[PDB]
């Protein structure tokens, strides 16, 4: 037939286009997860400095 | 011993023992005397033909089935479709089998406590507990959240939960259903030719809406592409031939659900009660509930509404929640596997109303502890 | 809960749609062939059923013809 | 038929599971991100502040 054909490929490509996606902004998301651990541990011993500086 | 999971319904019977995926027995529940004379001696008839021998010999019956709206009108019938459900399409004595019947919410105390008399003192069951119809169907899905719109053949209810703790003071139950719809097709019907009276041709007209109906996922759009072009007239063949085409009908039957007025209800159709419903939730378990909608009953099944009721729940909604409507395959029996579910539980093997305990406080037992 | 949405869902997941997959080509492998060559050959036979009424009926009416 | 409608139907939940999973994943990434850069702005004043301070 021609329409079974058709749908089910879409579908597919639909699922795998989600799937993808998903996996990029993941990755993203741990990248800038990681990027935001350093920035507290680097924020944490500016203050410290910072206090040092004030006293 | 093993639980007789019954489930009255208004329009289609459902049972079976406990701890199944589907209901052994489905037929409908109308009871139907004959009305014409009768010439043929000893041909064996009948006074009353019930259940799914009455959908066969419909043509010289006088269908009418013995609930209106969730309540039980008739109470003789009723009995009579119990009896059958418990002696032939199931062939086990009620005797030996704890039951679990099923009540749509904020109905009528007397219909329950009728409804128990009569378990325990005609069919004399050993135990009988009665649930609420909108709590299986959350059981069925597997989950303890959400708000379930268990839109079924008499009665539409709308029954939120969070944590298992059910919010009493935000049941929002409608009377528009099924069968409303099946009168409103049969009256729009008219304006082609087709005149369907006989309480016999509204199951006819009942399987034109089955078959052929569906949720129009924008309104007048399908009504000006229906009033264009050809492509939407459907056809379909009556018992007897003379074939018929429905036109723009298809989606203006099932459309009466998202605006009551087309027959004459005043009230907001079933994609603003839900929000309503919602709305009088406390302000912290929202999100839970609009991720959470939950769909049931026989009604919900047009094909197309899972789309328009999410399309009209996040326009009502506000923009940043996400608008989730769980509508499984298994819609019709839903709320019958969750209570093959519930029966099937150890924890709730000491809730029943148990004989003694009838006897002790009369009928009036089930408003007490015993639920 | 909600873990044995798993249990009941991925089982039908695969296994309905094999078995039903199974159903289908055996019962359409069972059916239409089968079908297709019997109607020729009640075809034939309703082709020789037409060979003898056309004689009989022909050497009825050259004998009765008086 | 009847078993193309159930494949179908397997089709789509894995449509709706899969686009799901992408539009939470890519939620995720958009909070992740605006905590990461509120942190790295609060760093800055955290600057700024240290160089009052030294002068
Ligand atoms: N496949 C379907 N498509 C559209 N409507 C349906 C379908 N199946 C059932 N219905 C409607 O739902 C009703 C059955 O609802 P049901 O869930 O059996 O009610 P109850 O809650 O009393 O059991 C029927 O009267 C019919 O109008
Ligand atoms: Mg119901």
């Amino acid at each position: 037939m021609d329409a079974i054909k058709k749908k089910m490929q879409m579908l597919k490509l639909d699922k795998e286009n989600a799937l993808d996606r998903a996996e990029q902004a993941e990755a993203d998301k741990k990248a800038a997860e990681d990027r935001s651990k350093q920035l507290e541990d680097e924020l944490v011993s500016l203050q410290k400095k910072l206090k040092g500086t004030e006293d | 011993t093993t639980a007789l999971v019954c489930d009255n319904g208004s329009g289609l019977v459902k049972a079976g023992f406990a701890g199944d995926d589907a209901p052994r027995a489905v037929f409908p529940s109308i009871v139907g005397r004959p009305r014409h004379q009768g010439v043929m001696v000893g041909m064996g008839q009948k006074d009353s033909y019930v259940g799914d021998e009455a959908q066969s010999k419909r043509g010289i019956l006088t269908l009418k089935y013995p609930i209106e709206h969730g309540i039980i009108t008739n109470w003789d019938d009723m009995e009579k479709i119990w009896h059958h459900t418990f002696y032939n399409e199931l062939r086990v004595a009620p005797e030996e089998h704890p039951t679990l019947l099923t009540e749509a919410p904020l109905n009528p105390k007397a219909n329950r406590e009728k409804m128990t008399q009569i378990m325990f003192e005609t069919f004399n069951v050993p135990a009988m507990y009665v649930a609420i119809q909108a709590v299986l169907s959350l059981y069925a899905s597997g989950r303890t959240t959400g708000i379930v719109l268990d839109s079924g053949d008499g009665v539409t209810h709308n029954v939120p939960i969070y944590e298992g703790y059910a919010l009493p003071h935000a049941i929002m139950r409608l009377d528009l259903a099924g069968r409303d719809l099946t009168d409103y097709l049969m009256k729009i019907l008219t304006e082609r030719g087709y005149s369907f009276v006989t309480t016999a041709e509204r199951e006819i007209v009942r399987d034109i809406k089955e078959k052929l109906c569906y949720v129009a996922l924008d309104f007048e759009n399908e009504m000006a592409t229906a009033a264009s072009s050809s492509s939407l007239e459907k056809s379909y063949e009556l018992p007897d031939g003379q074939v018929i085409t429905i036109g723009n009908e298809r989606f203006r039957c099932p459309e009466t659900l998202f605006q009551p007025s087309f027959i004459g209800m005043e009230s907001a159709g079933i994609h603003e009660t839900t929000y309503n419903s919602i709305m009088k939730c406390d302000i912290d378990i929202r999100k839970d509930l609009y991720a959470n909608n939950v769909l049931s009953g026989g009604t919900t099944m047009y094909p197309g509404i899972a789309d328009r009721m999410q399309k009209e729940i996040t326009a009502l909604a506000p923009s940043t929640m996400k608008i989730k409507i769980i509508a499984p395959p298994e819609r019709k029996y839903s709320v019958w596997i969750g209570g093959s579910i519930l029966a099937s539980l150890s924890t709730f093997q000491q809730m029943w109303i148990s004989k003694q305990e009838y006897d002790e406080a009369g009928p009036s037992i089930v408003h007490r502890k015993c639920f | 809960d909600f873990d044995d949405i798993h249990r009941k869902r991925m089982e039908k997941d695969l296994n309905e749609l094999q078995a039903l997959i199974e159903a289908h080509f055996e019962n359409r492998k069972k059916e239409e062939e089968e079908l297709v060559s019997l109607k020729d050959r009640i075809e034939r036979r309703r082709a020789e059923r037409a060979e003898q009424q056309r004689i009989r009926n022909e050497r009825e009416k050259e004998r009765q013809n008086r």
